[PDB]
């Protein structure tokens, strides 16, 4: 792992759906996402912002944050690129971000998270690839 | 004690009162060191008239009490109680008379270290009209 | 009146006081029921049990539950610990106005506005009884502390006393076989509407909405739809005992008796709550709290506080005392009056209490004071601060008002105040509101005396006659003069040793224990002001400072003896026991143990053999036995406990023999310890021990330095190699100099690639050949003469000592 | 189902229903509640039963999902086996013709480091050995590596299964798509293979090759990945004086301060640095390279200086960029700072030239005069420039505009003795139209000192002397000033002697001269007339009089250390000043012990009773900022049990909803009303909750101003200095003694500490401890110290006030 979790957040103060690749961040996932994404991840409208010693990468969509978190890093381009591919995959499942529709497609999003980032290493995904799985 | 309040929002006037009174009495009732420490901070961030007041008072304070001279020197070399603007001019004079000169002048000058004028008791009449307005 | 609690909930139709705990339930018109810890301020439960008004509320404390009755027409039982509905039962077919719980079996009574009150058995299928009589609404049903009888207040103009184990009521004529009820004109006129009559009570005030009892009286008071309150005898149905209280302006919802005062507290659906005289039965005073109407009332059957429910919410309000004056003699607490009457003595962790006869107070306390020998109690009575009242003296072990009127003991006489004072049988009194002295002429003084007067201070309480007008003033025995005045910071208390010659005063840290006048014997060590603490005359000081009773000191020892489960005040120490009473005044007692006390009494008198037995798990802690005993710079205590690898390490430097250190240092698994003990080792004098340590911390270079200083050459070589590899140039480098020839450096330096340095070193010793090797392998030019020689003799005679300083002699003490 | 922890009964129902959608939704609802962290094992048999063999991907994918986030915990429907209900029929899943189900199965199966699934994950690499997508081959190298991680560091995971077992990593290098999960611990042959792959790259894959093996001999060879490493590699091959000219660092760097002015300000800094590396004196700090953009040819077209002018700013771009820019003008070009500050100041300071640089607010104008003038005081060359510009400042000819101008220049003359003779005639001019103090003060000083030079003075002074405006401070300044320099060298109708007459009248005397002075009564109370009145020994002549004083400067006056100076350009300084630069009976006994730096609260739990307390549990609680690091864990407190139970303690946490008192400790036992009791172990305070923080003199000063600290107490045992009791105690109420506010000498020298904290109480805490330790014949109260305290509403002020006295606790059980 380099990538702790890949997480979709609502800044309602909770992690709406999230993925723990291997059992580590269960409950931990919700508290991080709930505090930090509310402040714009503590950002200023900057894609990288780091708070409480955890790197948060994000994109705001409505009252929701699509969030990538790492606390270690292998390369600059890579962290954005998994988030980015995630952002192609997320409106296919939920038609933008929105807590109720995100909630309903926990399975869809979660499965994509496992597929996209496997054991914290950023694999690649695409909307057609996603189909074989949810078929 | 009153000076403990607020460093520079307390105003030119309170600093001028503790300063004038500490200068003039030359405390042996309490140690002047608290007073000096309190006034020293106030001067930095408050108006010219008090900072100028503080150097001249210190000089009179020197002439009346010998003991005091060491504090006068730490205060006056500072960019505050001297070397501001008005504060500098008065200070250059007051300092030079204490430091340099005989202090015939300094001695003469302190008769207690009194105020600049002695009026009547102004407050009470003012207060009488002012309250039910 | 003080407001303990006040929570705005909106229209509370029902209110009930818990008889077990100091809790309140309220049933609201909003359909919500709430259980409150009114003292703690913590909401226990909250249930919306019905859409509309829930008019009745009760505690069902036989097993830890509350019962509610609502206009769902049901009596429901609820959990306050698990928040679930335990059981549900059909009370009636209309509004459940008040509900009451039987303590016989889990039977529940519900009073309803459909003219019956019924009792239902859940445990079985049976409805055991229905109690009928009303012709119009039973607004309220109320328990007495006995479970056999209940009273109901109904708006058909009666109060009906019922039996719950009985079918309706239970009675049978012994002068006739016939039923008690007559439907015909007999000696009274009523219908046939009962099975039998035990007691049909008046309630006439156009119907009584509520009825309630004083906890210790059969008398009941009822508030009714009119504007009067009428007090009844429910134990006889007399009409020569019934007085009407008038004050209210509109329909009185309830009237109940104040347990703790001699007044009757009523509340009405107007806008006022009115307080009534209970020796005159008419309105003393009216209060408006402007929460408008009151539909319910409650008096605490646990004799805690008092409460009345209003249309904005409810208030539980306080007419009680805080921090009372007290003294303990041997097994008797004497205290100044508090709620729940007289109590005290026994228990040690429970909030229960029990009675013993040790009442210092048995009448309104103007004064309560102990004799300084502790044989009499002075209680000053009939209040006043004028110049006269009465004072009654009681015997201290068991207290009456008078013991016998035909015996000198328990007498009374006049005196505004009388308070005991030293000479240990004497008292000083005020009987002109001056200081007058009291003798009787032998024994503890009971008789009023008028000579001797002063013109300073004013009569009150004390134990040495305390009087105040600006300070707390101690007065003399036989002199009018002020003995001394004390002025200090207090936590609302005055603390006596037990003998009332002496006084303890509280200060900014802890408390100070002082003698007669103001003379400070000692100060109790403890950061914060203690609540109370008392000294067993001196020596053994036991105190409360939280929830635990601990000894400040016994014979230089320090202990926490034990914890109780409640916050408390020490009543005092007289005997081995320490006795405590709190604000509510529930007792705890505690035997002073030979636990913590024996252990340190033993350690002080340098006994370790005694102390091993003494070690128990009631006093082991972590650092009073197993690591406090590692606190001697010439180890004694230290020798005994050494079990921790750290304590072992410590022990070693404190002796200066580090043989043990290395092992502790080892068992601490750490390098730092080995280098520091090695340095201490060099200090005891011997470098073998230093080498071993220093070698494994990897300070080969320190060793290299040490080694000619020590005079070894064999060991010095070992260091050189194992510092060669580190390229410690102030390690490997040293040793070559230190032996007479320099060759060691030459090779090490060659490996460093420092060919120049290697040549200079070698060349000077006349090892020009090696010096040349270095030049030839590397860059040559050896001819150059630096600011140091490049070829001048280096030879040193190494260490003239035959026995080295690794073999430094020692004997060791 | 966003997060609803009780819903598991409905999920079981929904999980099998005969409708596939419902089953999927159910399983989905389980996933979302677990991820948040909520209840899930009840369901397991239901969950597992529909999905197991099928090639129908969506349910399978869903179940596959739930096996990587909780498989181990859930056991109703799974239990423990080698071929669990996670993988038994998921061997089918792995061996389906559809790549997605196989691929997914492979991916979760190998992801687990589970040992109850170790065997089924090993030939699970079969599912992706054939590579239908880039995803399949990547999925495979990551899964083999994850197998290697899961206890197969040897021969179970290293060779090939039929194509990969730790060999996809090799294959990937030469295949069309790359991805190397080989970062650590894997085949050497693949590492080597990745190097070859640098050339035949796949770009995502190149970032994977590259984290493993970096540094190229080339320029590049292509793609962002190689490019990103490359700027790292470049910085190596030229470290020297920063990057200077930023490499490929520039692209990320802008976003690093997207909020919005800060990027330009930063960019401006780099561009200024880059221009040149100058002398690097006080604010001449430009690093980077000496020549790379030069400075200042005379043939360079359209020159370097055009960019340099931007940096000279009034605000010419916006304020953040402005503060950076003023420093940056100073930094490239000056002598120190002085040269370019004078140019810069000339532009900023008030003139008749431009009215976009003059303003009628007096302080700013004055400050700007002082900034220009401080440059002269710093450096000589500037004196010559400053005086004529100062006369232009005057030419504005508003009362106030002259006034500010006169005030600094007069200070400059004190420094610059008979050098500024020339200015006097200009300075008089605007002295006649007057409505303020300042003009009179300053003018009277110039005209006064300068008298030898001029002869005008009765005429100039006299219009003002009989004119009005505001005249307090005028007195002081005219008093020391008017006579000075040469005894009889003026005359218009009043020579220098008339001036001495005047000078004396204005000070405090009376005399017809200059048609009388405006006022005579002096400024602030201490100053008075008298010193100067005595003075003028030799009538206004350079000797040992006013003239001496006037033509001399009080103490040292040099630089921009603020000795007749003001420290750069007045507007830039406001920003720099702003910058603070802040950095059931139960018995307990207890003591705190520390062994091997483990801090623990020792508790001994005692049942002195014969009664049953079984059901015994022990807990230490989290109150607020107090926390358990592990509660005492024994099931002790049984009939006549003594036990030692250790509860570990922390002091730092986050507020819990339960009580906030001393330490809560909970023992449980038999009882059903008070199953849990709270009883105490020894003292811990409210003070813990405060959090320590520190201040510097600027933060302290700012906070002093910000909110009042008048509140003082005098605390005993502050006899000692700051360092000893006072620091240690202040520490425990989480405070710290930082910077001073003292002024020590032979008459002064109370120790002063500036305190700070930032309490978790919604307040800060500050204080000043003044220790009254005698440095005078009349001390305050001798040794003791008065602590002047605050907090933000002074609710913690009080904590500081008393927790600096004493503080100690000990026991010895």
């Amino acid at each position: 792992m380099v990538l702790l979790a890949a997480a979709v957040c609502t800044k309602a103060g909770k992690a709406i759906v999230s993925r723990q690749f291997v059992e580590m961040t269960r409950t931990r996932i919700e508290g991080l996402l709930a505090a930090f994404p509310k402040l714009m991840n503590t950002g200023k409208q900057h894609t990288f912002v780091e708070t409480e010693s955890v790197r948060y990468v994000y994109q705001p969509m409505e009252k929701l944050y699509m969030v990538l978190i790492t606390t270690k890093n292998s390369n600059i381009l890579e962290d954005l690129e998994t988030l980015r591919l995630f952002s192609r995959v997320i409106p296919e499942y939920c038609r933008a971000l929105e807590e109720n529709e995100i909630s309903e497609h926990c399975f869809d999003l979660i499965f994509a998270f496992d597929e996209i980032v496997a054991l914290g290493y950023r694999e690649n995904v695409n909307l057609a690839q996603i189909r074989t799985f949810t078929e | 004690h009153l000076c403990e309040f607020i460093e520079d929002c307390e105003f030119t006037v309170l600093a001028t009162r503790i300063l004038h009174l500490l200068g003039q009495e030359g405390p042996k009732t309490n140690n002047p060191s608290k007073y000096i420490r309190f006034i020293y901070n106030r001067v930095v961030l408050e108006h010219e008239e008090v900072r100028a007041g503080a150097v001249s008072a210190l000089a009179k304070f020197g002439a009346q009490n010998e003991e005091m001279l060491p504090s006068i020197l730490v205060l006056l070399k500072r960019c505050v109680m001297d070397d501001d603007n008005e504060v500098r001019d008065r200070a250059t004079f007051y300092l030079n008379v204490l430091e340099q000169k005989q202090k015939a002048l300094n001695a003469g000058y302190i008769l207690n270290g009194l105020t600049v004028s002695i009026p009547g008791l102004e407050k009470a009449l003012q207060q009488y009209t002012l309250e039910p307005s | 009146m003080l407001t303990k609690f006040e929570t705005k909930s909106a229209r509370v139709k029902g209110l009930s006081f818990h008889p077990k705990r100091p809790w309140i339930l309220t049933s609201l018109h909003n359909g919500v029921i709430q259980l409150w810890d009114y003292r703690m301020c913590t909401l226990i439960d909250k249930f919306d049990e019905h859409d509309g008004p829930v008019r009745g509320i009760d505690f069902h404390k036989q097993q830890p539950l509350f019962v509610s009755g609502g206009d769902d027409y049901k009596i429901k039982v609820w959990n306050y610990k698990l928040r679930r509905c335990l059981f549900t039962l059909l009370g009636h077919l209309d509004y459940i106005r008040t509900t009451f719980f039987h303590h016989e079996y889990p039977w529940i009574l519900s009073a309803s506005d459909d003219q019956t009150i019924r009792v239902w058995n859940w445990q079985s299928r049976t409805c055991v009884c229905v109690l009928t009589g009303h012709n119009h609404y039973v607004m309220c049903a109320q328990f007495h502390p006995s479970e056999d009888l209940v009273v109901s207040a109904s708006l058909d103009q009666t109060v009906r006393v019922w039996d719950i184990s009985g079918l309706r009521k239970k009675n049978l004529s012994p002068g006739a076989v016939e039923s008690d009820v007559r439907g015909i004109t007999g000696v009274d006129l009523f219908g046939t509407t009962d099975a039998v009559v035990k007691h049909v009570l008046e309630g006439h005030d156009r119907g009584v909405n509520w009825a309630a009892f004083h906890p210790t009286m059969p008398l009941i008071v009822s508030g009714a739809d009119d504007r009067q309150v009428k007090i009844w005898r429910m134990n006889e149905s007399k009409a020569w005992e019934v007085d009407t209280c008038r004050g209210h302006y509109n329909n009185v919802s309830c009237a109940v008796f104040h347990p703790r005062q001699e007044l009757i507290l009523s509340n009405s659906e107007d806008k006022s709550i009115r307080v009534w005289d209970m020796s005159k039965r008419t309105g003393v005073q009216t209060f408006r709290r402007d929460h408008d109407r009151f539909w319910v009332l409650a008096a605490h059957p646990n004799l805690n506080l008092f409460a009345a429910g209003h249309d904005g919410g409810m208030i539980v309000f306080k007419l009680e005392r805080e921090r009372p004056a007290y003294a303990v003699h041997g097994n008797m607490l004497h205290y100044v009056k508090d709620r729940f009457l007289r109590q005290l003595d026994f228990n040690s962790s429970k909030d229960v209490a029990v009675m013993q006869l040790r009442s210092g107070s048995k009448f309104p306390v103007f004064n309560m004071s102990y004799n300084p020998a502790e044989n009499a109690v002075l209680l000053c009575t009939r209040a006043s601060n004028l110049e006269n009242s009465t004072y009654d003296l009681y015997t201290i072990p068991k207290d009456a008002d008078s013991q016998n009127p035909d015996a000198p003991e328990g007498k009374r006489s006049s005196g505004l105040t009388a308070v005991w004072v030293a000479r240990n049988r004497f008292a000083v009194l005020d009987r002109m509101h001056s200081l007058l002295i009291k003798n009787l002429k032998n024994e503890i003084t009971k008789k009023i005396q008028v000579p001797n007067c002063d013109e300073i201070f004013y009569a009150g309480t004390g134990n040495l006659l305390l009087r105040d007008a600006d300070s707390i003033t101690l007065f003399d025995v036989q002199q009018k003069r002020t003995l001394a005045s004390v002025k200090i910071s207090k936590v609302k208390y005055v603390i006596w040793s037990a003998d009332m010659s002496h006084v303890a005063l509280l200060a900014k840290h802890a408390i100070v224990i002082c003698n007669r006048k103001l003379d400070a014997l000692c100060n109790i060590h403890e950061n914060i002001r203690v609540k109370s603490g008392a000294w067993d005359e001196s020596g053994v000081f036991i105190y409360t400072t939280s929830n635990h009773i601990k000894y400040a000191v016994t014979t230089g020892d320090h202990g926490i003896i034990r914890t109780l489960d409640l916050p408390i005040y020490v009543t005092r120490v007289k005997g081995n026991n320490v006795y405590c009473l709190d604000r509510e005044c529930r007792p705890r007692v505690l035997t002073i143990d030979p636990t913590e006390f024996k252990f340190k009494l033993a350690l002080i008198n340098r006994k370790y053999d005694e102390v091993l037995h003494m070690v128990r798990n009631a006093k082991l802690v972590g650092q009073s036995i197993i690591a406090y005993l590692q606190k001697k710079g010439y180890p004694e205590v230290a020798l005994h406990f050494v079990k921790d690898e750290k304590t072992r390490f410590s022990l070693a430097l404190e002796c200066g023999n580090i043989e043990i250190a290395l092992e502790a240092a080892k068992a601490l698994d750490d390098k730092n310890c080995w280098e520091k003990l090695g340095e201490v080792a060099l200090l005891q004098g011997n470098h073998q021990i230093v080498e071993m340590c220093y070698q494994r911390t990897k300070n080969f270079d320190k060793l290299s330095f040490l080694y000619l200083i020590t005079g070894n050459l064999e060991k010095l070589r070992k260091m050189m190699k194992i510092a060669e590899i580190r390229k410690d140039m102030s390690g490997h480098y040293q040793n070559a100099l230190y032996l007479g020839d320099v060759s060691e450096r030459v090779r090490i330096l060659k490996n460093c690639g420092q060919k120049s340095l290697a040549y200079l070193s070698a060349a000077t010793h006349g090892l020009d050949e090696e010096a040349e090797s270095l030049k030839e392998t590397f860059d040559p030019e050896k001819e150059t003469i630096p600011d140091i020689d490049p070829n001048a003799k280096l030879l040193q005679p190494p260490a003239p000592i035959m026995p080295l300083d690794t073999n430094w002699p020692l004997l060791t003490v | 189902m966003d997060s609803e922890p009780p819903s598991e009964i409905s999920l079981k129902n929904d999980l099998e229903k005969g409708d596939v959608k419902s089953k999927t939704e159910a399983l989905k609802k389980v996933i979302i509640m677990i991820l948040n962290g909520e209840k899930l094992p009840g369901l397991l048999m239901t969950i597992i039963r529909f999905v197991l063999p099928l090639q129908d991907h969506t349910i399978k994918k869903l179940l596959l999902v739930f096996w990587e986030i909780v498989p181990k915990t859930t056991p109703d429907g799974r239990l423990l086996h080698e071929m669990i209900l996670v993988c038994d029929a998921y061997r089918k899943d792995l061996q389906h013709p559809n790549e997605f189900i196989r691929g997914s199965t492979l991916r979760f199966l190998c992801k687990l480091k589970e040992a109850e699934l170790l065997e089924p994950l090993m030939p699970a690499i079969r599912a992706c050995l054939e590579h239908r997508h880039s995803y399949v081959r990547r999925n495979a190298v990551l899964a083999i590596y994850t197998i290697y991680r899961n206890f197969e560091h040897l021969i179970p995971d290293a060779p090939e299964l039929i194509h990969d077992f730790l060999v996809n990593e090799k294959d990937a290098s030469c295949k069309r798509n790359a991805f190397m999960m080989l970062i650590h611990a894997d085949q050497d042959r693949a590492l080597d293979y990745l190097s070859t792959c640098i050339d035949q790259v796949q770009t995502f894959g190149d970032i994977l090759q590259l984290v493993i093996v970096e540094l190229i001999y080339k320029v590049c060879h292509a793609n962002p990945s190689e490019r990103a490493r490359f700027i790292r590699c470049i910085y190596n091959l030229l470290q020297s004086s920063s990057p200077a000219v930023k490499y490929e660092a520039a692209g990320t760097l802008v976003t690093l301060s997207s909020a919005p002015t800060a990027i330009k300000a930063a960019a401006q800094c780099y561009i200024d640095l880059i221009i040149k590396e100058s002398d690097n004196n006080v604010k001449l700090i430009v690093l980077d390279r000496l020549v790379e953009l030069k400075e200042h040819p005379a043939h360079e077209r359209v020159l370097q200086d055009l960019v340099m002018d931007i940096l000279r700013v009034l605000s010419t771009p916006d304020l953040e960029v402005r503060k950076k820019t003023l420093q940056l003008a100073l930094d490239l070009v000056s002598s120190r700072n002085v040269e370019e500050l004078v140019i810069v100041l000339k532009k900023e300071v008030i003139k008749t030239n431009n009215v976009s640089e003059h303003e009628d607010t007096d302080k700013y104008r004055q400050l700007l005069v002082r900034t220009l003038h401080s440059c002269s005081v710093r450096f000589p060359d500037m004196a010559a420039n400053v005086i004529p510009v100062l006369m232009e400042f005057l030419s504005d000819s508003n009362e106030a505009a002259a006034a500010d101008v006169l005030e600094f220049v007069r200070e400059a003359i004190q420094r610059f003795d008979n050098l500024r003779m020339l200015i006097v005639e200009k300075m008089l001019e605007v002295f006649h139209a007057i409505k303020s103090v300042k003009i009179y003060r300053g003018a009277l000083w110039i005209l006064g000192e300068y008298c030898s030079t001029k002869e005008d003075i009765q005429s100039v002074m006299t219009e003002v002397r009989r004119s009005l405006g505001e005249i307090p401070i005028v007195e002081s300044e005219i008093k020391k000033e008017a006579g000075e320099l040469k005894p009889e060298e003026e005359i218009t109708v009043g020579p220098v002697q008339k001036l001495v007459t005047e000078m004396g009248t204005y000070a405090t005397q009376s005399a017809l001269s200059s048609s009388r002075p405006t006022k005579k009564e002096e400024d602030r109370p201490p100053l008075r007339g008298f010193l100067l009145d005595g003075d003028f020994f030799v009538a206004a002549s350079l000797a040992t009089t006013l003239t001496k004083i006037a033509l001399r400067y009080v103490a040292l006056v040099q630089e921009k250390k603020k000795q007749n100076s003001f420290v750069a350009e007045a507007m830039l300084l406001m920003a720099t000043i702003l910058h603070l630069g802040k950095s059931d009976p139960v018995y307990a006994e207890a003591y705190v012990h520390v062994n091997q730096y483990d801090i623990v609260l020792d508790v001994l739990v005692v049942n002195q009773t014969s009664d049953t307390l079984q059901n015994c549990t022990l807990e230490l609680a989290t109150l607020g900022d107090l926390k358990l690091v592990e509660k005492p864990s024994p099931l002790t407190l049984a009939p006549h049990d003594f036990a030692n139970i250790k509860a570990n303690v922390k002091v730092a946490s986050t507020e819990n909803g339960i009580i906030f008192g001393n330490i809560v400790y909970d023992v449980s036992g038999a009882a059903s009303d008070r199953n849990c009791v709270v009883l105490s172990d020894i003292h811990i305070d409210i003070m813990d909750y405060i959090q320590p923080a520190t201040c510097t003199d600027a933060e302290f000063r700012q906070m002093w101003a910000e909110f009042e600290w008048e509140n003082k107490v005098t605390v005993n045992t502050n006899m000692t200095d700051l360092n000893d009791y006072l620091q240690h105690i202040l520490k425990s109420t989480n405070m710290k003694c930082l910077t001073p506010e003292k002024a020590l000498s032979g008459y002064c020298g109370f120790m002063a500490a500036n305190l700070y904290a930032r309490s978790i109480f919604g307040e800060d805490a500050l204080a000043n401890v003044s220790i009254e330790k005698p440095v005078h014949q009349g001390p305050d109260a001798a040794v003791t110290g008065h602590i002047r305290i605050r907090a933000k509403s002074q609710g913690m002020a009080l904590s500081l006030g008393d927790k600096i006295n004493l503080s100690q606790k000990k026991t010895s059980l």
